């Protein structure tokens, strides 16, 4: 489910009230995630157990989750890159309900863009290093790319 | 919105006074990614379409192209008339820097069409060459005759069905063709005046020459010294590059494209990859572009130099010939440099240029900028205003602005006559909008020394050109950013999966250029060159049409020479700056 | 129904999926988990079209256009940009652990992974983490295992599980982790393994028999050519380079074989191979075999046939149409022979009478994939007709098909498919000596000698019909199994009996004969098939001649001196010491032939004929269907002093010389025309292709694809100028680049399929007119004859029981699909696929005489001893013994025959 901010503590907890607050009311087991937790290494074991448990039938879940764990693995590193949070929004509004085969993976990056929505700030200070992909080859001229 | 957009151009004046004179019902426009309105007439009233483009208030008055297509092969013909072949011409009107295409659609059994030589007496060359390629007829022309192959050939090469390999040597054809030379009747070629005058004295001018221009004959007939009638017989330096586009892939068709005007190079691969990209939906960076117009104006420097030196040569000078190599040498350095190849480099490529810039061609560039216009005010001086030449050159094979238009000629005689028309101003394509230089005009007669100075004052111009790409250079990458892009960068293929995926399929089986029809107009060094391509959606072009500037120089040839003088023929030949492959290709 | 594909209308079928409907109109959607066959699970997420609920709609809806169907008045979308952005990322999700394998991957050219990824203009890698790697399982000397390229698309568990009916090949893992293959190293032991190299979208699955001489696909020259393996006649794509046969494609033909072929005749080719076969022509003078040219050999042969007394002719059932009748042409009608023995002869026969005669509609082979009950009499289907027997599944499978069409579940819902049919399906009763392939889905099977196989039979048509006649002797639980099979057959629609000539005996196909008539006297649509031996079986027996036998005594006798021998080893069909005698006794013996036999040796003169891959040719398949093949590459285009030419091309110039004395090299559609006015019952044969003079739109049909490479440096090491393009008189193909393949050419024989855009095998997806359909423009071949409108009367021959004599043994046939056609057996590739020559005995039996399993016993049959170790069969019957039909030393006419001094060794 989605993670929510102390602006949405005052609500009740029904279904449709959860349904237009952005989030799921799920198994009303809430669980509160303090200020020392960093929100980098809590969504990254979240989409490491979405990837490691998922059933792996379909492409975009199978074969997206890890690049999603691997993005946040660079992140919880400080080696982040221009254009992986962007990955991650293109891959959370390519695994929507239907978009998959089936709803676990909507439910697997419902905290990422919660995370991301909520807390961004915490997310582009592990970009540390520029884009590099490709490495140079002795012989070839790059081409520089603009 | 994009310049390679496929169009209809129905908001073109010519298709509302179409419209107005014919009816809404008598033609079907086609949209295309030509730029140019392409509009299918009946086959009754092309005669009479043609006369009405001929005299509009701002009249077409240049028949650019005309050549046929065999349709029968092609599957993507959505919104077409029904045609198992097609006859289009190419029409251009100056004053409204526009053009047009119509297209005649013919059946299997019926291949007749009314011929165009009554409106636009260029046409004689191009009809005769579409029946000998495609059998297609023309109904009234005068001398219908091949052009590009023997009297004694069976087939049509260009039709769909003929194979396009070479057929087995065998050496009882040769005997049989060097009996026809030998035993080789001036009634045959149209000519007249079998030696009435007991004077008319016949000889061969080709085929083989001692010249850089290729090889071709003229039979000319003379009174004395006097030129009556001359009978070109071209199709000696036929290599059927055409059919060969019908047999290479986008990629492979490249070094094709080379040999076509083997002075040009990279000018003649410049229309190829920009109709290319036209298909392909590709925009070029600005650099690319800059690099493009770089490696044009030296091949165009080249082929100038070569040139001038040529026709100094032929009027009998024969020093500058060797400091003008000299300094075509320099240019090949540069080149040699940049590409690896000297004359043909091949290094045009679909998107871009094959390979980024060595570290080091502007020292190159600027030993030949600073080289350069020293020797040219030597060879001016040295040979070019020589008052011999200048009496071989001047009022020799003169023609005004009405014969430079009603036979096609393009480049430095159709600006000697002062019509102001470069396709680098008028259509401006490969970013020459970003370069200050500009257009020589002469007075408005267009004799050899007129040609000759200005095409020394385009060479100054393609320096002026070249000094400001030097002093100004953008930074980016040498190839698109599109997946059409052929070959993609190399770096990327040795290290990306997608990329080597791309690579592989696109040097093997092919770039998939999706079914359009595209068109690119350049200005070539000897005139003005066109690659006209048509896609059947396939790896390989359904129809390559190559417009040469030197097949309509060629075909003016008897009607500005008639009266004159066999020296003054050479000196004509020599100041057309025209060669042989670009006439047969 | 009426969909509207950006603003165009197109009509389309409403029970059709939108990604087949959009297929079938030639608009290109990526997709990699859907195919034709198969039917439909949604695993790729690649074949996404923007769904809009009325005509004008804005956002639309992402939907997945293989679960979406095609029902009227549907607006999609494929070429906005929502759908192109997530088709490119989902190429680039499989793109994230793909590895640079491209110019190592055997199916670069041929990828349908290639193709999507350019198809999806996604060029740019921004994936910059590890990729998973897998090791490398063996699967065997066929498939070539590389787990690194699979992108998790589930097509090969798909076919092998559900298709095929295999048992080894599963998934393993979970998420990006999944494994595709067998649990542990082995042979994938299906009759159809070789189709996962089609199947497969990536090169985890390849041709090992292709990779060991390895080129690609647009190197190969290749021709429309029918199988050999079998009498099936499964259409094939030969293909080589460099003259060699390299691979053996699948050819769709919507009729037969539409996307399958078994591994026989996908791997059993490499006797083209041979270097041992005859090349140019031999003459044997003194002891010296010397070698001649076509025109000394055809004048030589001439003249010692001219001053010989009587000519005879042994035809083969391996060789065509026209090439068995140039013989008969040669030597005349009456002194012509069929290379076949009596009872083979005779069985066949029967079985053609049965088919163009009894009444019974025989079905295609891909109908027979729509019938509701199945009987098979005494032919081991997986083992002589595989294609038949795969098809036979998908009939037994079509019960659970049936079961989710009755609740609202489409055909290509293969999931829910199989969700309703859990363990439900369509009754299937199979007969044989032993037990079969097909046991594990069979209703029943009945392991009994081949003359209790016949009585079951019988006893079912006087059970289904009382004008049959009666079976005395039948074991009242053996009656109630009778019944029950009666009570499958009697309920169904669409019932279908198969039988053949393999069995050996001719009561197996009377009592087939007399199920079918009273199946069809109830009513019912029943069908009939019919499994031949060999590929022109039936082609040989309706042309017609004497047997082996005759001709035999006409060699020893003495009245015959001179034998013509065509494509035949001869002892396959009789005894070696008999053959040997006869043509040691014969003073000319002239063997026209394309592989080395035995015969050889005691040959006179031997004629390099050619195979399948180098020459043209009619032949009749089991259905009784006319087929041409065509010649894949001249065999003179590199080695300039092979003369190997055709069959009929010999012997017609044979004829022509010892007539009037001149070589007269005919052409093919001379010959067709021959057949036809002579035999009028092969006068269908001529519609099978056209004739030389076709063209499509004045050019001819192109063998090879358009890049073609290496042409002016081919044949560069022996010599730089570049030789003759051949020129191929005989069909409307050349042997050239500089001819036609488009898939929308108004042809109906297609060498390869390649569009633009779509190299890999589902470019028949273009050259179909419907996908999953019939080839456009009509399949490829034409039957012969058609249903006759009176059948046959009732075989009143009820045979009796098999009574156990001591001291002979009933030869029980069991054949091998690795190891019974004779060419597949010289196939190198083959002789580590097939099993050791195992002799199978009762354990009553092994008990009788003391011997174990693994023992060397030895029998004598026909004066020659020869020993075999025992494996003990428990479902064989005693008083039987079980042998390899069509090994080395083993005939296939030993079926059905009695064994004498079974004793150890
Ligand atoms: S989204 Fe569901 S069906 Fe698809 S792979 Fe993930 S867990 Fe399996
Ligand atoms: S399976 Fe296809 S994409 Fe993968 S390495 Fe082979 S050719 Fe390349
Ligand atoms: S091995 Fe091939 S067929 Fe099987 S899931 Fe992988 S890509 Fe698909
Ligand atoms: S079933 Fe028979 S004809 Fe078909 S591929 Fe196998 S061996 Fe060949
Ligand atoms: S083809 Fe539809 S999701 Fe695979
Ligand atoms: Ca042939």
């Amino acid at each position: 489910t989605d993670f929510l901010t102390e602006a949405h503590l005052d609500l009740p907890m029904e279904f449709e009230s959860i349904g237009k607050a952005g989030s799921r009311l799920g198994t009303a087991l809430a669980m509160a995630v303090d200020h020392e937790i960093n929100m980098v290494s809590l969504v990254r074991n979240l989409e490491e157990f979405f990837a490691r448990e998922s059933c792996g039938w379909c492409t975009p879940c199978r074969d997206g989750l890890p690049w999603s764990v691997k993005i946040l693995r660079a992140l919880e590193r400080g080696e982040g890159q221009p254009g992986d949070i962007e990955t991650l929004e293109q891959l959370c509004r390519f695994l929507g309900p239907g978009k998959t085969f089936c709803a676990h993976a909507p439910g697997a990056v419902e905290p990422l863009q919660s995370a991301i929505k909520y807390f961004r700030e915490e997310f582009e200070a592990g970009i540390k290093q520029p884009f590099s992909n490709t490495h140079l080859i002795n012989g070839i001229q790059p081409n520089l790319l603009k | 919105e994009p310049a390679w957009q496929t169009r209809d151009h129905l908001d073109d004046p010519v298709i509302g006074e179409l419209r107005n004179r014919f009816g809404p019902d008598a033609f079907t426009v086609q949209a295309t990614r030509t730029g140019v309105p392409v509009v299918w007439i009946k086959r009754e009233q092309l005669l009479e379409v043609g006369d009405f483009l001929k005299k509009l208030p701002k009249p077409y008055v240049m028949l650019f192209d005309l050549h046929g297509m065999d349709e029968r092969l092609r599957t993507h013909r959505e919104g077409l008339p029904a045609a198992d072949f097609s006859v289009f011409y190419h029409l251009i009107s100056i004053d409204r820097n526009r053009d047009i295409m119509l297209k005649v659609a013919l059946a299997e059994n019926d291949l007749h069409v009314p011929t165009f030589t009554k409106l636009f007496p260029n046409a004689n060359w191009y009809e005769r060459e579409t029946w000998d390629l495609f059998g297609i007829t023309f109904d009234g022309h005068p001398n219908l005759r091949r052009i590009m192959m023997p009297q004694t050939w069976k087939g049509h090469p260009l039709r769909k069905d003929y194979p396009a390999r070479a057929t087995e040597f065998s050496p009882f054809e040769l005997t049989k063709a060097k009996q026809d030379l030998e035993m080789e009747k001036p009634e045959e070629w149209g000519m007249k005046r079998g030696t009435e005058n007991e004077d008319f004295m016949f000889l061969n001018l080709g085929p083989n020459h001692p010249s850089a221009h290729g090889a071709f004959r003229i039979v000319l007939q003379l009174d004395g010294e006097e030129i009556v009638d001359c009978v070109p017989d071209i199709g000696y330096h036929h290599r059927g590059a055409e059919k060969m586009g019908e047999r290479q892939s986008w990629h492979s068709y490249i070094p094709y494209t080379d040999r076509i005007e083997y002075l040009g190079g990279c000018v003649n691969e410049m229309p190829y990859v920009l109709a290319v990209e036209k298909l392909a939906g590709i925009t070029v960076p600005d650099r690319v572009n800059v690099i493009r117009v770089m490696l044009s104006e030296l091949f165009r420097i080249n082929s100038h130099l070569l040139y001038i030196s040529t026709f100094i040569q032929d009027v009998g000078a024969m020093t500058p010939v060797f400091f003008a190599f000299t300094d075509r040498q320099k240019i090949y350095d540069l080149v040699e440099a940049i590409t690896g190849f000297r004359m043909h480099p091949a290094w045009f490529r679909i998107g871009g240029v094959a390979h980024d810039l060595p570290r080091g061609w502007d020292r190159l560039l600027r030993e030949f900028l600073d080289w350069m216009p020293k020797r040219l005010a030597s060879y001016e001086k040295a040979a070019l205003q020589n008052t011999i030449l200048k009496g071989r050159s001047q009022g020799v094979a003169a023609y005004g602005a009405k014969e430079a238009l009603e036979w096609g000629t393009t480049g430095a005689g159709l600006r000697a006559t002062g019509i102001d028309f470069d396709v680098r101003k008028a259509r401006p394509y490969s970013g020459y909008e970003n370069f200050d230089f500009e257009i020589p005009v002469g007075g408005g007669v267009s004799d050899c020394y007129t040609r000759v100075m200005l095409k020394v004052e385009e060479l100054r111009q393609s320096l002026r050109i070249l000094e400001q790409c030097l002093n100004n250079m953008p930074e980016g990458p040498f190839k698109a950013d599109h997946p059409l892009t052929t070959p993609p960068p190399k770096e990327r293929t040795l290290q990306h999966i997608e990329t080597l995926i791309t690579h592989f399929l696109q040097v093997s089986w092919g770039p998939v250029m999706p079914a359009n029809e595209s068109f690119q107009m350049i200005e070539a060094t000897k005139g003005i060159n066109s690659y006209y391509l048509t896609s059947d959606g396939s790896t390989m072009s359904y129809r390559t049409r190559i417009r040469t500037p030197s097949y309509a120089h060629l075909q003016q040839i008897p009607a500005a020479i008639r009266g004159s003088l066999v020296s003054d023929l050479i000196v004509y030949l020599g100041s057309i700056d025209f060669v042989m492959s670009d006439v047969d290709r | 129904a009426t969909i509207h594909v950006d603003g165009k209308e197109y009509e389309v079928n409403g029970a059709d999926n939108l990604l087949e409907a959009c297929l079938s109109l030639g608009l290109d959607i990526p997709y990699f988990c859907w195919h034709p066959a198969l039917g439909s699970v949604g695993a790729c997420r690649q074949c996404a079209v923007k769904q809009y609920q009325n005509a004008e709609d804005t956002r639309g809806r992402l939907v997945m256009s293989c679960m979406t169907p095609a029902s009227d008045g549907t607006f999609i979308s494929i070429d906005d940009e929502e759908a192109k952005q997530f088709r490119e990322s989902v190429v680039e999700w499989l793109m994230t652990n793909h590895p640079h394998d491209c110019p190592v991957c055997e199916e670069g050219g041929n990828c349908h992974l290639q193709d999507m990824t350019v198809m999806t203009g996604h060029s740019f890698r921004r994936y910059r983490f590890t990729k998973r790697t897998h090791r490398n399982q063996d699967l065997g000397p066929f498939i070539s295992h590389e787990m690194n390229r699979c992108i998790a698309c589930y097509r090969c568990v798909r076919y092998y599980k559900d298709y095929a009916g295999g048992t080894d090949l599963g998934v393993y893992g979970a998420h990006d982790n999944v494994y595709f293959g067998r649990p542990e190293d082995g042979t994938l032991e299906s009759e159809f393994s070789g189709n996962l190299v089609e199947i497969c979208p990536t090169g985890v699955f390849t041709d090992k028999t292709h990779s060991e001489r390895y080129n690609r696909k647009w190197d190969m020259q290749f021709a429309p050519s029918i199988c050999q393996q079998c009498s099936i006649g499964c259409n094939i794509s030969p293909g080589e380079r460099y003259g060699e046969l390299r691979r053996i494609e699948n050819r769709y033909n919507g009729t037969v074989n539409h996307y399958f072929l078994c591994d026989r005749g996908r791997f059993g080719y490499g006797y083209v191979n041979l270097k041992d076969r005859p090349r140019q022509p031999v003459q044997r003078r003194g002891d010296d075999f010397i070698t001649l040219n076509a025109e000394q050999a055809m004048q030589g042969a001439a003249d010692i046939l001219r001053q010989s007394k009587k000519v005879i002719g042994i035809g083969s059932p391996r060789a065509s149409v026209e090439s068995n009748f140039a013989l008969r042409e040669l030597v005349g009608e009456e002194n012509f022979y069929t290379g076949i023995a009596h009872g083979e002869q005779e069985r066949l026969q029967l079985a053609l009478k049965v088919l163009r005669e009894g009444g019974i509609y025989t079905p295609a082979l891909r109908e027979i994939e729509s019938y509701d009950a199945v009987l098979v009499l005494g032919e081991d289907v997986t083992q002589t007709g595989a294609r038949v027997a795969l098809a036979v599944r998908q009939a037994v499978k079509g019960k659970a098909r049936e079961m989710a069409a009755a609740q609202k579940v489409a055909d290509w819902q293969i999931a829910a498919i199989l969700n309703i049919g859990q363990r439900a399906k369509h009754p299937l009763f199979v007969t044989n000596v032993d037990d079969t392939r097909l046991d594990d889905i069979a209703a029943w099977t009945y392991r009994a000698p081949v003359e209790d196989q016949a009585r079951l039979g019988f006893a079912i048509a006087h059970a289904l019909d009382n004008s049959a006649p009666a079976v005395d002797g039948i074991e009242p639980e053996l009656q109630s199994k009778i019944d029950v099979i009666v009570q499958a057959l009697a309920g169904a629609k669409k019932p279908l009996i198969i039988s053949g000539t393999n069995a050996g005996s001719l009561e197996v196909i009377q009592a087939a004969a007399n199920v079918a008539k009273a199946l069809k006297g109830r009513g019912a649509d029943v069908g009939i098939t019919m499994i031949a031996r060999s590929v022109n079986s039936m082609g040989l027996g309706i042309m017609g001649g004497g047997s082996l036998e005759e001709a035999l005594t006409e060699l020893e006798t003495g009245r015959a001196d001179a034998v013509v021998v065509l494509e035949n080893d001869l002892h396959r069909h009789a005894s070696a010491t008999r053959v040997n005698a006869a043509l040691a006794k014969a003073p000319l013996v002239m063997v026209v032939d394309h592989q080395r036999t035995a015969i050889m040796e005691n040959a006179h003169l031997v004629l390099s004929a050619a195979s399948f891959a180098e020459s043209d040719g009619t032949v009749i398949n089991n259905e009784g269907r006319a087929q041409r093949f065509f010649q894949v590459y001249d065999p003179a285009y590199y080695d300039s002093k092979t003369v190997m030419l055709e069959s009929w091309r010999w012997l017609h110039s044979l004829h022509s010389t010892l007539l009037s004395r001149e070589v007269d090299w005919t052409q093919l559609d001379h010959v067709i025309d021959a057949v036809v006015a002579k035999i009028p019952e092969l006068a269908g044969i001529k519609d099978a292709a056209p004739d030389a003079t076709f063209r499509i739109r004045g050019q001819k049909l192109a063998r090879e694809p358009h890049r073609y490479s290496g042409r002016t440096a081919m044949r560069a090491n022996i010599s730089v100028h570049e030789p003759r393009q051949p020129q191929d008189i005989d069909t409307m193909f050349t042997f050239s680049m500089e001819g036609n393949n488009q898939p929308t050419a108004h042809r109906s024989q297609v060498p390869f399929a390649w569009a633009p855009g779509w190299n890999s095998p589902q470019a028949w997806n273009k050259f179909q007119d419907e996908v999953g359909g019939k080839l456009r423009f009509g399949d490829p071949g034409v039957r012969l004859f058609e249903t006759s409108e009176n059948g046959l009367d009732y075989f009143t021959s009820v045979p009796a029981r098999f009574q156990p004599q001591d001291g002979k043994w009933r030869i029980a046939p069991y054949y091998h699909l690795f190891g019974s056609d004779e060419l597949s057996q010289r196939a190198p590739v083959f002789q580590s696929r097939m099993p050791q020559p195992y002799i199978k005995l009762n354990p009553a039996d092994a008990a009788k005489l003391g011997v174990n399993a693994g023992t060397r016993v030895s029998f004598s049959y026909d004066g020659n001893t020869v020993t075999l170790p025992v494996e003990i069969a428990e479902g064989l019957t005693a008083g039987q013994v079980g042998l390899p039909m069509g090994m080395s030393g083993i005939a296939p006419v030993l079926a059905g025959a009695h064994l004498e001094d079974l004793k150890e060794a």
